[PDB]
Formats: structure tokens, sequence, C-alpha cells
């Protein structure tokens, strides 16, 4: 018993775009299909299912909006998003609810991979080159700058020159700031001899446009 | 027997909430007794009828046990219950000693003081503890005629007298499957002919004492189970010494579905390295897989 | 509704065996409360059943217990990975389905001092008309203490945003990044950026500035 999402969102707020929910071997005739909303640190609240009979249920606050559908022999089931909002961008799951006797609670032990409908349109990002290296502090320790903003979707990582020393580091998960983009602020922990020895290259890629740019910090 | 088909479909309910019984699943189980409360609300007041929630709405007119294991609907009725001159129809209590019990009604109409005071409609402050809605027309959406139809569910202990429904299967014919009309068990091909039943007649059987046709219990009265194909297999070997190649002679078939079995790997002597080239048909045909039909003599 | 509360604070994982995950409510129920598990970075699962109907999928060391309106969750020893946050969900109103607010359950650690250091921003940015002052905390365990901006001997704050990456497996310490987006006249207004950095594991708060 496993699900498989796909599709996701591009669309702006105000129009339509529907999902998919796969199935396997399982019997998928007498269960039920609910959704789940990760909005990654918010409530997930949705009592939008269908069963197999005509039960079609919706949420208090979006009624009559999103519009439910199933198909058995399929082993599909779809959610058209009609008059999408701003404050609805999270991650759409699909699980699968079950009582043992008749009706004790919903299972909703198998869940799915996950889907989200980012709104609005992507930005190219753009990256901070000339890092202060050493102009206050030189011995000790420092770090480099590989700062990057304006951009929507972050599908990105920063390596260092693909593994040369042993010394351990990671980067920084994005914040969606007030006007509508990301952030992040890379950084690298310099060994006991940095200055005058080889460089970093941050290797920024998988650009929206294509469009690749690789330049020493 | 509760369908529940009248509560899944014509989705127009404001709120549909169950409180101990699954919302969906419902088709399956056996109630002991249901019982049905009806009354009309006005607008937004609908906020009491869960288990736990208190105030004025929840201990002077409908009381609630802390487990009452049921759904609850409620349907807008802002277009009947409603007039553009007054409709004073509905009232409500709202002043009575303490509080109700689970699963109380009271129709007393008397005012009320905890310090004795019969009050007499002028006394001193004595007034009828029976305010009436204020539904019209021109109001807001938090002062409309909402009818809440309570479905109160219990599993008490009691036979079950009200079960969900019974859902029948397709018909799959022209194909050997197993068949229980009603506790008519068994194995058969269900294929129609040209025969007549009565109407009262509900199955039928052959001459040698054998269900032969039944009608359709769901719907679609026709006939039912034709025998499957059976018999005993054969071998046809020219010698040991001459060949190593043999033929399959099954007894009577119609050499048409012993190959659909055989490709879909439905027959019982299902040989491992067994396949089929050619299948011949005659009289007691016995199909030749793996021979030529040659017209020489 | 069914107005569910859970921990306010996540419970650290340490050597013991005994948890304070709970799953408190409003109203009373009797056993209508499952249990969940959300790992970070993959898709949530179910850990506990309604304390009788355990399944298979999970082992036999995690329990389950409840009664009235007081609901704990009896863990055995904790496995390094079997930690995330474990979830909740109520079974006595169907409209509201709500889950809960999330328990994360962390590795306890040494208290590690925050790896203090400030980045001014590039001359490249300054051209854009943006500047953005990055302040690095590393090193840390106690993932509790805030980054105070002072410009010019004076609080800033509402500007700032901050970055929490989770525990590392190799030296279980977490790293926090707090950028103070700023205008170019209001840059080039000022001279002093310090970043306040106030730690428990810090005798004293270790303010780092530089001149522009």
């Amino acid at each position: 018993v496993r699900l498989v999402e796909s599709g996701g969102g591009l669309v702006q707020p105000g129009g339509s775009l529907r999902l998919s929910c796969a199935a396997s071997g399982f019997t998928f005739r007498n269960y039920d299909i609910h959704w789940v909303r990760q909005t990654t640190g918010k409530g997930l609240e949705w009592v939008s299912a269908v069963g197999t009979s005509g039960d079609t249920y919706y949420l208090d606050s979006v009624k009559g909006r999103f519009t439910i559908s199933r198909e058995d022999a399929k082993k599909s089931v779809y959610l058209q998003m009609n008059s999408l909002r701003a404050g609805d961008t999270a991650m759409y799951y699909c699980v699968r609810g079950d009582a043992s006797p008749d009706n004790i609670y919903y299972y909703m032990d198998v869940w799915g991979t996950g889907t989200r409908v980012i709104v609005s349109s992507t930005k190219g990002p753009s990256v901070f080159p000339l890092a202060p290296s050493s102009k206050s502090t030189s011995g000790g320790t420092a770090a480099l700058g590989c700062l990057v903003k304006d951009y929507f979707p972050e599908p990105v990582t920063v390596s260092w020159n693909s593994g040369a020393l042993t010394s351990g580091v990671h980067t920084f998960p994005a914040v969606l700031q007030s006007s509508g983009l990301y952030s992040l602020s890379s950084v690298v922990t310099v060994p006991s001899s940095s200055l005058g020895t080889q460089t970093y290259i941050c290797n920024v890629n998988h650009k929206p446009s294509n469009t690749k740019v690789d330049k020493k910090v | 027997v509760a369908d529940y088909s009248v509560l899944y479909n014509s989705t127009f309910f404001s709120t549909f909430k169950c409180y101990g019984v699954s919302a969906t699943k419902l088709n399956d189980l056996c109630f002991s007794n249901v019982y049905a409360d009806s009354f009309v609300v006005k607008g937004d007041d609908v906020r009491q009828i869960a288990p736990g929630q208190t105030g004025v709405i929840a201990d002077y007119n409908y009381k609630l046990p802390d487990d009452f294991m049921g759904c609850v609907l409620a349907w807008n009725t802002r277009n009947i219950d409603a007039t553009s001159t007054g409709n004073y129809n509905y009232k409500y209590r709202y002043l009575r000693h303490g509080k109700l019990r689970p699963f109380e009604r009271d129709i007393s109409n008397v005012p009320f003081s905890p310090d004795g005071k019969p009050c007499t409609p002028p006394a001193l402050n004595c007034y009828w503890p029976l305010n009436d809605y204020g539904f019209y027309t021109t109001t807001g959406i938090g002062y409309q005629p909402y009818r809440v139809v309570v479905l109160s569910f219990e599993l008490l202990n009691a036979p079950a007298t009200v079960c969900g429904p019974k859902l029948s299967t397709d018909l799959i014919k022209n194909q050997c499957v197993n068949f229980n009309f009603n506790g008519l068990t068994g194995t058969g091909v269900l294929t129609p002919s040209s025969k007549r039943f009565q109407p009262f007649q509900q199955f039928g059987r052959d001459v040698s004492d054998f269900t032969d046709s039944v009608r359709d219990p769901k719907t679609s009265e026709i006939l039912d189970i034709s025998p499957c194909a059976f018999g005993g297999v054969s071998v046809i070997t020219p010698g040991t010494n001459a060949s190593s190649e043999v033929a399959v002679l099954y007894q009577d078939v119609n050499c048409t579905d012993v190959s659909t079995a055989i490709h879909a790997d439905q027959l019982t002597p299902a040989w491992r390295i067994y396949s089929t080239g050619n299948n011949v048909f005659q009289t007691q045909a016995g199909c030749l897989i793996g021979a030529e039909h040659v017209d020489t003599s | 509704d069914i107005q569910v509360t859970q921990s306010p604070s996540p419970l650290s994982a340490s050597v013991g065996d005994r948890v304070t995950i709970t799953c408190r409510a409003s109203q009373t129920i009797g056993k209508y409360l499952n249990w969940y598990h959300q790992i970070p970075g993959k898709a949530p699962k179910l850990l506990i059943s309604a304390a009788s109907t355990l399944h298979s999928g999970v082992p036999s060391r995690f329990s389950g217990r409840g009664s009235g309106t007081d609901f704990t969750l009896t863990i055995s020893s904790l496995q390094p990975e079997d930690f995330g946050t474990y979830y909740c969900q109520q079974s006595y109103s169907s409209p509201p389905w709500t889950f809960g607010q999330g328990t994360k359950v962390e590795i306890k650690r040494t208290v590690a001092a925050p790896s203090v250091f400030i980045f001014p921003p590039s001359d490249e940015q300054l051209k854009s008309g943006t500047a953005s002052v990055v302040c690095l905390l590393n090193n840390f365990y106690p993932r509790e203490a805030k980054v105070q901006w002072k410009v010019d001997n004076a609080l800033q704050s509402g500007n700032s945003q901050e970055s929490v990456t989770e525990q590392d497996s190799k030296d279980s310490t977490y790293s926090l990044s707090s950028t103070l987006t700023l205008s170019k006249a209001d840059y080039e207004k000022h001279k002093v950026y310090a970043c306040e950095v106030t730690h428990q594991g810090l005798s004293s708060p270790v303010t780092k500035s530089f001149n522009r």
C-alpha cells in the first residue's frame, strides 16, 4: 500500500489547477481518501473527502470552491483548485483512513509523497560575489559568503570543491520575505591554513531560466 | 434498513456534524436504535449541539449527554420560515431552575422564580419566560431559521434492528463464476435463454432436480446459471518407441472455454511445460492441441 | 470545536526512557484519540493507536495509555532513528478534523558556545540599492538564543530574519543565520553595526561590530 503524487503549482491566484493521487495493488473500493495540508509550521485543517457513495464533504472555510472526484477502476483521485487565494500555498498529501471493528477511528497510516501549488511566478537567483576574506580579522577563524536572493524556488545546493577536506558544514534553509522572495546565507568553515591555498567555488545551479553562473567569492 | 442515501447526496446542509460514529463509514454498521429530534434555531445560535458546549440553548431547551455517539444535520429554510410582515411562530425557553437532564423535554408555560412567587403577571418584575425569534426576510446570515435534525444513534444491548444497505455485485455473464442469489450458492455460467417464468416463480429447477434458472433478486429479471465445462481428459500417444508428443482429448467441451482457461491459467490439470498451437472442434471433439486437421484419408 | 492542545515546549531526548508528550483536550473522550509521528524531511506516519489496537510497522516498545481527559504517551527507550515530531488527532468531531501542534524530540548535547561572526555587505550589493548585514551563529546546542540587532546604539527589530538548521549527526549542534535587510540610504546614513548574541553557555553577551 503506497501512493505516489504528481504535478504541482505554477499559476497565479485566481486560476484553475488540478492534482492527482495514484494508488497501488490494494483494493481501493471500500476505503476512503483524505487530503493533508502541510504549510511547514502551521495548522493542518482539511475535512474534504469522498467515499464509495455520493459522500461529498468540504471544509467550512473553503466551501463550494474545491471539487473532489475519485475513480475506482482508474485508481486515481483528482482535486481541482478553483479560485485559488494567496494563503493556500502548502504541501498536499493523500492518505487512507479506516477503522478496525467498524467505526473506531481513521487510520491515516499510509501517507504519500506531497505536492506544492506555489502560486505567483518564479525568480532568477542572484549571487553577491567578493566576500570579505581578511579586512579586519586575519588570524583565528573566518568564513566566506555566497548569499543568494531573488528566487522563488530553491532546488539548489552549495558544494565546496566536491569535497576536499574533513571539516563539516551545511547550508541554511531560506525563509519567505515580506516582498515574496527567499534568501539563503551559505557559509563554510576555514581550515588551519586558508590564506594562499585552494579557494572555494560555490556551485550555484538549477536556475528556472536555465542559466548557470559560477564565481569565486 | 437505514440506507443513508439522502444524507450523502444533495450537499446543501449547513453543518453535517458527527460526534461518535464516522461520517463516512455508515453503510456497514448495525445500530441498536435510532431517534430523530427536529427543531428550528435562529441563525448562528447552532453552536451548543456538541457534547460539552454549554450556554442558553444547551440547558433550558435541549440538553445533550457527554457521550452522544451520533450525527446531526442542519439545513437552511430562509425562503420558507420567514415573512415580510412578521414570522412570530417559534419561541425558546431561557429561564428554568438549574439545568436539564440528558434527553429531557419540558413543555411548561409559567413564570419562574426560585423563591416561591406564584408571579401574577404584574407582581414586581414577573414576565413570561419565553422569547420569540426574529425571523424576517431582510436580515443577516446569523438570523435565519435553521432546522436541525438530530440523529440519536445507540448501541445498547439489543439485536441489530437497523443496519446499513446491502450493495449487490455486478452481473458477470458468459463465465464460470460463483453465484449467490440470496442463498442459492454454487458455480455456473450465467447465460440467458428463451424461457418464460411466472411472476410468482422465484427460481426454477431442471428435470434432474437441479437448479436451472432464477430471476436476479436485484433487478432485470432474466435467466441464470448454466453448467460449466467438464469431462474426462484423455491422452493420445502414438507410442513411446515412436515419438514423445501427445494431444489432449477433453471429452465434452466447446474447445473455446478450455483455450481461455489455459491462456488465463484456470484449468485444474494445468501442465507446466504445455502450450497450445491449434484447436480442432468436432462432434465429441477432444480438441487436438498439437495436431493438424488434414483433409486426407 | 474540540480544542486539543499539546506541550508548549519540545522535549529533548537523552539516555532516559520517559517523555512528557501529552494530547490534552477541552472536553472528555474515552478512547477517541490517536497518535501520529512526523519525521522532519519526510511524510508523517501512524505511531500509536488508541491504546488498545497497536498495529504492525511500529515496534512493540512504543506504548500508549489514556483515560478520562489526561492523555500521556508512554514511550520506551528512544532510538536515534525514531525521532521527530509526534502529532495527535481527536475522533469526537468529524467536521473539524485537525491535527496536533508538534512535539519535536531532538537529542541532548553539551551546551555549545555559538560561533559569533558578522559579515558586512559586499560593495557590489550597494550598487543595486540594497544592503544586508549577515551575522553567523554556529556550533551551539541550545536552540533558544535570539539575536539582538543594535545600530548606532539603537535597538532594531522587525527587519531581521533568522534561519535555523536541523541538528547535525556529527557534532549534534545547530546553526543560526540572522540577516538584517536595510535600504541603501539607511545603510549609508549609519556607520556602526553590532550583532549582540545572548546565549546560555556564554557568561557575557558577545557583541561583534565593525566600522564602515
